[PDB]
């Protein structure tokens, strides 16, 4: 049993943890004089005792008591570390030299892709572009060397701890040499830093060290991106990013923010958090007129300075009674800090340069200063007041809200179901309204009156929707934790922090809870439930067993409650999402915009304001209190901070926490809305309020709610007086509507705040996304701060890390709009993980690296390469599908989606190999004196056939290759272990499923065996129609965790079998290229594949079929647009091809807009006739089980066995019998399912690699290719995605201007007809194995959907 | 006139109904659920009557 | 007689819609001893603007409550929606240093 | 019509008596549940006869 | 007609008088005016089952 610790911050820096450790170590309140400084020193944690008992720390402690060293705060040492400029002839020369190598290598790796792209477009370093870029990036600037050095030192302190803690448990790294001057005692339970020259000590947590490492990495990345980009832009102004930062200013920015966090302790983050505000103003000062920006600027300065004043107040109040009392600067008491602030902000405005690109990208600043040590008990105290406060409403205000909600529901019903909801109360309406009931129509907002909204509030509905009667296990199961039941809440605190009467009370309270109640995690909670049944959730919502339930608590850590109430919370949110959000699609003409933050907005809600609208959804679903569960239950439970180190003080002989007296971090009578819970109910009530305001103020509120930001838009037709301008009118309308918004929100318990609300004339910062004049200003750099060695993996998986580096790094291309800056940055951080950090793997010390070295020897001899260095340049270019190192296929630089990954991988390999073979990608494939591409393709098509489980595999990945011809993935590797741990689960729903899993994939493989043409996507649909699709979604989820074996073992340790499985997986995946590409004459093929008249898509066809032996596979194979289309820049006599034209008049169109409509590449729809019946009678998990079976009626109508097929497949799943079910099936008017089937496995849309706005610059004409593709294939469906041709041309327009600094006037794409083939719908011969089809349904019956019952079919009509 | 004044009486007596209903819905809250009174105030509905039948069989 | 008998019913229909357009409801909340919940409390407007003033119903920001229940605009509410927003004394210092 | 209006007024002056006892502060309460619950039940047994 | 409007009123005016009894009986008490809203709901359920198993 091994423990692998985090390499990045994934969690929170705990104020309570740092306070407890430091307070125990130094025998006095360290950070705050709370109860997590008292119990920490009376009864310390064993992990803290071990840290303090060390010989290194026992001497620092003694120095401190004798007064020789000054105890400080971790932000002080953050400032010290970050400005650590310690140099020698052996540290600033062995870091400059390593950086110079990384940069040269990344440019040399990028060179081959750049060569391929320039060769295709027709435009150790072969490309003169990267040859010029190399003479520029020869000497890293001192600012960049600074953060690279700091990141290397911090990171390889962290690596040295992680590997050594994997090797032996309890390891404490004691390091005083890596960083000169500093001395770390690092450990997963604490980090003690001592600086000798200054005589200072901080105690902090492992997460805070992770955060320091993250800060150094993030500033290294900001500097790297910036200085790659500035060199690019010194070469071509259109080759780098849109921003133009100067990095001496940026480093000064870093140091002044560090100084702010040094003066202000933890509190300083309050000030840093107002940075967003300041940047916002600088954007507004460019985009807005005087009154809007002046008002925002003044409110923003008030916000910043109240943040600073509150920061000083809290700092001096906190630090007064602690050991940090004399660590408060005199620049805080005497108010000189205002100058420091003035210099910080004044630097931001200088980094922005009054340029909207710099300003929008400057949002990375909000993330580059670390994270605060959030105080858990104080954040609860700030919320106790807002949630106990009594609210006073006019009964008329509640009636109008209820009525405006009921109006939305009546309107949505009439719009969807062509009907009014069935009224229990029709006698309540007047004649004017009761006449709207009978005509099934509604008045518009214009004809609506507030009396109408009062009268509507009396209507009561009959049930229109139905509860799902059997739990959806895919919605109740996840990786996160679960609050104990109330009586076991004390199990969330260490046994040492709890008094004896609580320890020996909770040793007896466990003897009366089920293993599921004591579980401590959701997955474990359900897997351990030996009395589980699918109808237990449903019986709770009907019997209302979640009311006055003595097991209820709320535990703040993010809030959580026991499983029985979390179930109801998720069900209530899900019913609103499925059934009710259809009615609320928002989830001079003086115009205006009002932006509000609804983060605290849940706090102000009460039962009187929530459950008047939520009571209308109770009636629609025929339930009592399901949607009102929160405000009816939480007022009776105790809200407690259950973070580990922040226990409550429990008075003697109090065991129940409803009897534990209130204190910091523990209170009662919380009225009003734990956040997240019921977030969807509060959104539609807010939209109803907006509709009521629009009525009261006579303006046309458009709305847009997304998370915690409500972006109202307001219009109000007026005609202005003389001397009043449009801007003045808009400002007046904004100020008036703001008054009304305030009054009406206050009418229901909600007091807005000038800080969190503001007004603009144009929709600013709508999605944390600066769109201005249709142009888009990205925050791309912010997305890429934490790109590094082992990101986003489990057990440091080498391939997933590569995948995440590559995926995150094309935010610099998709949004940043720099292909080459994304490329070079990708290659820096890829070369670093392959060539430098691979030998340091925490679990596989250099195994993976020795495998890479022998894979490179193989590559060297296969392609007869002159070096093992030039063999790594090749390994990191050829695709990851063939066991290579390239995570981003070259096609994704032009369009984001493809139906056929294998053709893209093969085209990528061809293009890359052209670098060494000097083939020309514009010219047809030809014979050349060197055969390296012939050898590559021959080893690809020629190989041993070893098909196994062909059909169950093509089902769960319709693009799988088979015959061990592609790299496996963690789900397949871990599946057979997941099912063997599940076979032992006490909950029989998973036990029996996992016990029958292997047999069910044996016969799920036999079902579609004998259907002579193979359609893997139809196979996908058959798969999803069956209860195994849902059985192994729970398996695919559990196989993504770490330590699958211990899931039921109650440890965070990774089992050694899991380590070995992951290690074998990684080593096989690394070495795949040796097997895929053998040297042995390419399998005794002394005659290599010929390239004259070769079509790569026929080759891909052959490789895929051969890989399974399958005589025919239809569907999947599709050409490559990159390969298929030959790029031209003039119209010759040929007069063929797609034509992409620039409609702008200016040569450079990056960061512009154009007349054209944006190109969303949407798939032509699935043309069908929807039959007439009562949709709402069926639950959504019944309605898409019909659309699946109807899709199978469509695809497989021609099989010899269809009547029996859909008879057994309709009775098994739906419960109807294929003639009662055929009535509900949509009837497809589309002949070709190959072209039109919509299924999980197929792209829904085909966008370009281009921000949407930019597509609006180009006009595409596909007319000349429909003339050629018609007179040859007539009007038959052919096999080349239509959307992706346009996507390719559009992206091609950008990429050419990136490398040329001119946008082409037009580009003509001329296809390779060879690559284009007919795609007509086959006739499916053979039967279905109908006894095997029933075997799947029977052995996986527990995951079957709800049966369309008999009291549910008669009322379908 | 007569048969038009009852229109006003109807339109106002409907507004009274809306008022008094929203007041019942809001007045049956955390302390009614606690005392087992909310269902008597908002009235039994489909999924609970269905259960009472299934018990009747 | 049917224009008089009908008018006396139309006067009890304006004072039932006056007594109902006047009610204020206090959200249910913790008791003053704060050991339990007390029901949502319904009462006439003016009798609700004295129970806040008396602090009989515990409420914070009581002056804003009285002002808003009255069809009246307070100072903080007028401050927060004003056409021009006034810089606090230290934000005038900051603004002077940024200039 | 006179009797109808008299009966309307006699009930509208008894609404007020209750509407004053409300801003100052079961058989009739539990006959409106049973009646409506019975109506939705008999509306549920209309769907049970079609099956 | 004026009897199709003088009969809609009496049924609209009996809704109001039923929604005033709920509010007054809930507010009035408690612990002896609410314990009786629970016993009498036990009665509701256990007499609804008795009218249904005999139809
Ligand atoms: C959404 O998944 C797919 C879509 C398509 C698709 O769209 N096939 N295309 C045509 O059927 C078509 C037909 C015709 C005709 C009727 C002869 N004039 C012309 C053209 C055409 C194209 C480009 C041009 F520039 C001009 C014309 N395309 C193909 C495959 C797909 O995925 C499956 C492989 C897995």
């Amino acid at each position: 049993n091994v423990y692998l610790t985090d390499s990045y911050l994934k969690g929170v820096i705990s104020f309570s943890e740092c306070n407890a450790l430091g307070s125990y170590i130094f025998n006095g309140p360290y950070l705050k004089n709370d109860y997590t400084n008292l119990i920490s020193r009376q009864n310390p944690l064993i992990e803290h005792m071990n840290l303090k008992k060390l010989n290194i720390t026992q001497s620092l402690i003694s120095k401190y008591h004798k007064g020789e060293i000054k105890l400080e705060e971790p932000t002080y040492f953050q400032s010290l570390l970050m400005t650590y400029k310690s140099m020698t002839s052996s540290e600033q020369i062995a870091t400059t030299n390593l950086l110079k190598k990384i940069i040269r290598r990344a440019i040399e790796i990028s060179d081959v892709k750049v060569y391929a792209i320039l060769n295709k477009l027709g435009l150790t370093i072969k490309t003169t572009l990267l040859k010029k870029l190399m003479c520029s990036m020869q000497h890293p600037p001192s600012w960049l060397i600074h953060w690279f050095n700091l990141y290397t030192k911090l990171n390889n302190i962290l690596t040295q701890y992680r590997s050594n803690e994997v090797k032996n448990h309890g390891f404490t790294l004691i390091d005083n040499q890596t960083l000169s001057g500093f001395q770390f005692i690092l450990n997963q339970y604490g980090c003690i830093v001592y600086h000798k020259e200054l005589k200072r000590i901080t105690v902090t947590t492992y997460n805070q060290f992770l955060t320091w490492k993250d800060i150094s990495l993030s500033r290294l990345n900001v500097c790297l991106i910036t200085w790659i980009s500035n060199c690019l832009n010194t070469l071509n102004k259109s080759l780098g990013l849109r921003c133009g930062f100067n990095n001496v200013i940026l480093t000064q920015l870093f140091l002044y923010g560090d100084c702010i966090l040094k003066l202000f302790h933890n509190e300083g983050f309050y000030i840093i958090k107002e940075v967003e505000g300041f940047i916002m103003s600088l954007i507004l000062n460019i985009t807005e007129e005087d009154q809007f920006r002046k008002r925002f600027y003044n409110s923003m300065l008030n916000n910043i300075t109240d943040a600073a004043n509150k920061a000083q107040k809290n700092l001096l109040s906190r630090v007064c009674h602690t050991l940090l009392d004399k660590t408060v600067s005199d620049n805080i008491i005497n108010g000189r800090w205002i100058i420091l602030l003035s210099k910080f902000l004044k630097l931001i405005k200088l980094a922005g340069d009054n340029n909207l690109n710099n300003l929008s990208e400057l949002y990375f600043l909000f993330r580059i200063f670390g994270h605060p040590m959030v105080d858990e008990r104080q954040a609860m105290d700030a919320v106790k007041i807002n949630c106990n406060e009594t609210k006073f409403y006019l009964l008329s205000s509640l009636s109008m809200l209820r009525g405006a909600f009921i109006y939305r529901i009546i309107k949505g019903f009439v719009n969807n179901y062509n009907r009014w909801p069935t009224l229990r109360n029709a006698i309540v309406l007047p004649l004017r309204w009761l006449t709207y009931y009978k005509l099934n129509t509604y008045p518009s907002l214009l004809e609506l009156t507030e009396r109408d909204l009062i009268v509507l509030s009396g209507l009561r509905f009959y049930r229109e929707f139905r509860l799902p009667k059997k739990v959806d296990l895919e919605m109740i199961i996840n990786d996160k934790a679960i609050s104990p039941p109330k009586n076991l809440i004390w199990t969330s605190f260490p046994r040492n922090y709890m008094p004896s009467h609580i320890q020996n009370y909770i040793e007896h309270e466990k003897l009366k809870f089920s293993e599921s109640d004591k579980s401590r995690r959701v997955l474990e909670y359900y897997l351990r439930d030996n009395k589980f049944n699918e109808c237990d959730l449903y019986n709770c919502v009907v019997n209302q067993s979640y009311l006055n339930n003595p097991n209820h608590v709320v535990s703040l850590t993010f809030a959580m409650q026991p499983g029985m109430f979390r179930q109801v919370q998720i069900l209530a949110e899900k019913m609103i999402a499925e059934n009710i959000l259809q009615f609320f699609p928002e989830s001079y003409i003086s115009k205006c915009s009002i932006i509000t933050d609804l983060s605290k907005f849940n706090q102000a809600f009460r039962y009187e304001t929530s459950c008047i609208c939520s009571d209308v959804l109770d009636e629609l679903h025929g339930v009592q209190s399901l949607f009102s569960w929160l405000h009816l239950t939480i007022p009776h439970v105790t809200i407690i901070c259950t973070y580990r180190h922040a226990p409550p003080y429990i008075g003697d002989h109090i065991v129940d926490l409803n009897n534990v007296d209130e204190q910091s971090g523990l209170y009662r009578y919380h009225m009003g809305g734990i956040e997240g819970w019921c977030q969807k109910l509060w959104t539609i009530e807010a939209i109803s309020l907006l509709d009521l305001i629009s009525l009261k103020g006579k303006f046309s509120i458009t709305a847009l709610i997304n998370g915690d930001n409500q972006s109202i838009d307001i219009s109000k037709p007026i005609r202005l007086m003389e001397g009043q301008t449009h801007a003045q009118a808009d400002y007046l309308l904004a100020l008036n509507s703001l008054k009304l918004l305030y009054k009406e929100y206050a009418g229901i318990g909600h007091k807005l705040k000038g800080t969190e609300t503001y007004i603009s004339r144009d929709m600013q910062f709508m999605s944390k996304t600066i769109q201005h004049n249709g142009v888009y200003y990205p925050a791309s750099i912010k997305k890429v701060l934490r790109v590094g060695p082992w990101i986003n993996t489990i057990l440091d998986d080498f391939k997933v890390s590569l995948e995440s580096i590559g995926s995150l790094t094309q935010e610099l291309e998709y949004r940043g709009e720099s292909l080459l800056c994304s490329l070079i940055f990708r290659n820096v951080w890829l070369y670093n993980q392959i060539a430098l950090q691979l030998k340091n793997h925490a679990l596989c010390n250099n195994k993976l690296y020795l495998d890479i070295l022998k894979v490179l020897k193989h590559l060297k001899t296969f392609f007869n390469l002159d070096n093992i260095d030039t063999a790594l340049t090749l390994y990191m270019n050829l695709p990851m599908l063939f066991g290579g190192g390239d995570p981003n296929l070259l096609y994704r630089s032009f369009y984001r989606r493809t139906p056929d990954f294998l053709t893209e991988a093969i085209v990528h390999s061809v293009f890359i190999l052209s670098y060494y073979t000097n083939h020309d990608l514009k010219d047809k494939l030809q014979d050349l004196s060197d055969d390296r591409l012939n050898k590559f393709l021959t080893c690809i098509i020629t190989f041993d056939k070893n098909p196994n489980a062909e059909f169950v595999t093509l089902m769960r990945d319709p693009q799988a290759l088979g015959s061990e011809r592609q790299a496996k993935i963690t789900s397949e590797i871990n599946r057979l272990a997941v099912t063997e741990v599940l076979s032992t689960a006490p909950n029989k729903i998973f036990s029996k499923s996992a016990q029958h899993y292997t047999t069910t994939e044996i016969d799920l493989n036999d079902i579609m065996q004998n259907i002579e043409p193979t359609y893997p996507h139809g196979l996908r649909v058959v798969y999803e129609s069956l209860p195994f699709y849902k059985a192994e979604k729970i398996v695919n989820l559990i196989s993504g965790t770490k330590s699958i074996t211990n899931i039921l073992e109650k440890t965070s340790a990774i089992d050694l079998t899991d380590i070995d499985r992951a290690t074998e997986m990684m080593r096989k995946n690394i070495t795949l290229l040796i097997r895929i590409l053998p040297l042995d004459c390419n399998r005794d093929k002394r005659e290599i594949l010929s390239m004259e008249n070769l079509s790569i898509t026929e080759l891909s066809k052959y490789v895929r079929e051969r890989s399974w032996s399958l005589s025919n596979i239809v569907g999947v194979t599709s050409p490559s647009i990159m390969y298929t289309m030959d790029i031209k820049y003039t119209t010759s006599t040929i007069s063929s091809g797609i034509i992409i034209e620039k409609y702008n008049v200016n040569s450079l169109t990056r960061g512009e807009r154009g007349p054209t409509k944006p190109w969303v590449g949407s798939s032509t729809q699935e043309k069908k006739t929807m039959p007439v019946y009562n949709r709402q009678v069926l639950t959504k998990k019944q309605r898409d089980q019909i659309d699946l079976l109807a899709k199978l009626d469509w695809v497989y109508a021609s099989i010899d066995n269809k009547d029996e097929f859909m008879e057994e497949l309709s009775i098994g799943t739906l419960g109807l019998t294929y003639e009662k079910a055929k009535k509900l099936f949509p009837q497809y008017l589309s002949v070709n399912y190959l072209h039109r089937l919509t299924v999980s496995s197929r792209p829904c849309e085909f966008p370009a690699s281009i921000p949407a706005y930019r597509t609006t610059n180009y006009h595409f004409d596909t007319s000349p290719i429909n003339r050629i593709l018609t007179e040859k294939y007539g009007d038959e469906d052919i096999d080349i995605v239509f959307q992706n041709c346009i996507s390719f041309g559009l992206s091609l327009m950008s990429v050419v201007e990136q490398f040329t600094n001119v946008c082409p006037n037009r580009i003509i794409l001329i296809p390779k007809l060879n690559e284009i083939h007919l795609m007509k719908p086959p006739i499916f011969t053979g039967d279905v194995d109908i006894h095997k089809l029933k075997q799947v349904i029977q052995k996986q019956h527990m995951f079957l959907p709800d049966k369309i019952s008999l009291t549910q079919y008669v009322e379908l009509f | 006139n007569i048969t038009a004044r009852l229109d006003r009486i109807d339109e106002k007596l409907s507004e009274i109904l809306g008022m008094l209903h929203t007041l019942v819905v809001a007045s049956a809250g955390p302390t009614s659920a606690r005392d087992g009174i909310r269902d008597a105030m908002i009235g039994l509905r489909e999924e609970m009557i269905e259960k009472i039948r299934t018990e009747a069989l």
